[PDB]
């Protein structure tokens, strides 16, 4: 989360840098899953 | 996918001949784009939904 | 259990529900947000997990 | 030379492919230019057999 | 060096050969200058307020 | 090695202390003994299961556990593709590489010839099993590459494949 909470430092305080985001929401995603259910 | 990020796939030409004609009137589908189309249709179809999701009046 | 301690209701029965964010205003006293849970020293950190 | 359903040869000492599926009356070995065949291929003559082991009956209890 | 990781599926196994149909389905796209992707980096960040909730102040 | 039963009872022991067992961290353990099939023998297998994996090979399959000289094996299976092929299987790290056999059949010195043939029986071409049934095989081959005649050429698909699997040099 904090990894990508604080991002929007590096877009809105004005590329590769927006995968840091989309390629990491995929995580994101596979945060809060494998917290309840890792099948 | 599989709990994972449902994504979006694409339209043959048959599809975007009733988009060019509707005129006078692959990608990802993000975790934040289903949450303006959950909006509307729990709220403007609420009526359907009031009471089957409900086993009680 | 014992005899010299009453109780003076029961419980009927169940009710589901389905987690909004209206229901996160009351339900704790602090948030959690910081990653590790304790450091060194030995303390449990305030406002930690 | 010629085995079975198919032909082989004496300089290149190997077949060829099946002889329909490329030209008739225009084969050779695969790979040297050997050209053995004079198109007068073979008589194409296999007769197999079904040696009847798997047809379950009351009637090949008996033969047994 | 490393783009040889698609030169491990010619004569390979069966059923996890159908494995990798999910990432490659699942992976992305060209990630970088899609004509639209350079505009919508102000539509997801916008969306929050969250510039700066570090460890940093208080413990 | 060889000590005396008589000075074991000097090196604090058993009169006839059996040996064949580990002391690690205070107490005794044991390599146990262990079950497998047999060195260097052309075993049929017969199992659903060897069609359960690709687009239904077969029940049939011969196996060999074949052994190193310093006696850590692998695996040789085959398998019976029902089409009229018949396919190898492989083992490495945790990954089956199956293959076509007569690439790593005419691979290892030079029959191209009857030879290849000749090797089936020789002296019964009588029976019909046979020829309907290895030129299906040997076409499941000419369908691949038709100008692949020498073992040099036929080890050039290699190449392609087992540079990077094996972890090879770049100067080979
Ligand atoms: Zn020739």
């Amino acid at each position: 989360s904090l990894l990508i909470r604080d991002l929007n430092d590096d877009l809105s305080k004005l590329r590769v840098i927006f995968s840091r985001l989309m390629n990491a929401f995929v995580t994101i995603q596979n945060d809060v899953n494998a917290f309840i259910d890792s099948t | 996918d599989g709990f994972t990020k449902i994504f979006e796939t694409a339209l043959n030409e048959k599809q975007i001949t009733n988009n060019r004609v509707k005129g006078f009137i692959s990608t990802y589908i993000l975790s934040t784009e289903v949450k303006n189309i959950l909006d509307t249709v729990f709220r403007k179809e609420q009526c359907v939904l009031q009471y089957v999701f409900h086993s009680r009046p | 259990m014992d005899i010299s301690k009453p109780v003076g209701s029961e419980i009927t029965s169940v009710d589901f529900g389905i987690l909004t964010a209206k229901e996160i205003r009351n339900l704790s006293a602090k948030q959690i947000t910081n990653p590790t849970v304790l450091d060194n020293l030995g303390h449990p950190v305030s406002g930690g997990l | 030379s010629v085995v079975g359903s198919l032909i082989f040869c004496l300089d290149c000492g190997d077949l060829l492919e099946n002889p329909n599926a490329v030209l008739g009356s225009n084969v050779e070995c695969s790979q040297c230019k050997a050209i053995y065949p004079k198109s007068q291929f073979s008589n194409l003559k296999v007769v197999t057999t079904t040696a009847d082991d798997a047809f379950p009956s009351s009637l090949r209890a008996k033969k047994s | 060096r490393p783009s040889a990781l698609r030169n491990a599926l010619g004569e390979a196994f069966g059923t996890k050969k159908a494995k990798k149909a999910i990432a490659d389905l699942e992976r992305n796209r060209i990630d970088s200058d899609k004509l639209t992707d350079s505009a919508i980096d102000i539509v997801d960040s916008v969306r929050t307020a969250s510039k700066d909730l570090p460890t940093r102040a208080q413990l | 090695n060889k000590m005396s039963p008589y000075e074991l009872v000097q090196h604090k022991e058993e009169s006839d202390e059996i040996g064949g067992y580990f002391i690690v961290n205070g107490i005794e353990k044991l390599i146990r003994m262990l079950i497998v099939q047999r060195r260097n023998h052309p075993m049929a297998i017969i199992r659903p299961s060897f069609a359960n994996r690709g687009a239904s090979y077969s029940h049939y399959g011969i196996q060999i556990r074949s052994v190193r000289p310093d006696q850590t094996s692998q695996t040789n299976v085959l398998h019976y593709l029902n089409d009229g092929q018949v396919t190898f299987r492989f083992s490495w790290r945790k990954n089956e590489y199956l293959v076509p056999v007569v690439m790593i059949l005419k691979a290892l010195c030079h029959t191209s010839d009857r030879e290849i043939f000749d090797g089936i029986i020789g002296n019964d071409v009588k029976d019909s099993f046979l020829t309907d049934r290895l030129e299906l095989l040997l076409r499941g081959f000419k369908k691949r590459y038709p100008h692949l005649q020498n073992r040099t050429q036929v080890l050039q698909y290699l190449g392609d494949k087992f540079r990077v699997v094996f972890q090879a040099s770049p100067d080979q």
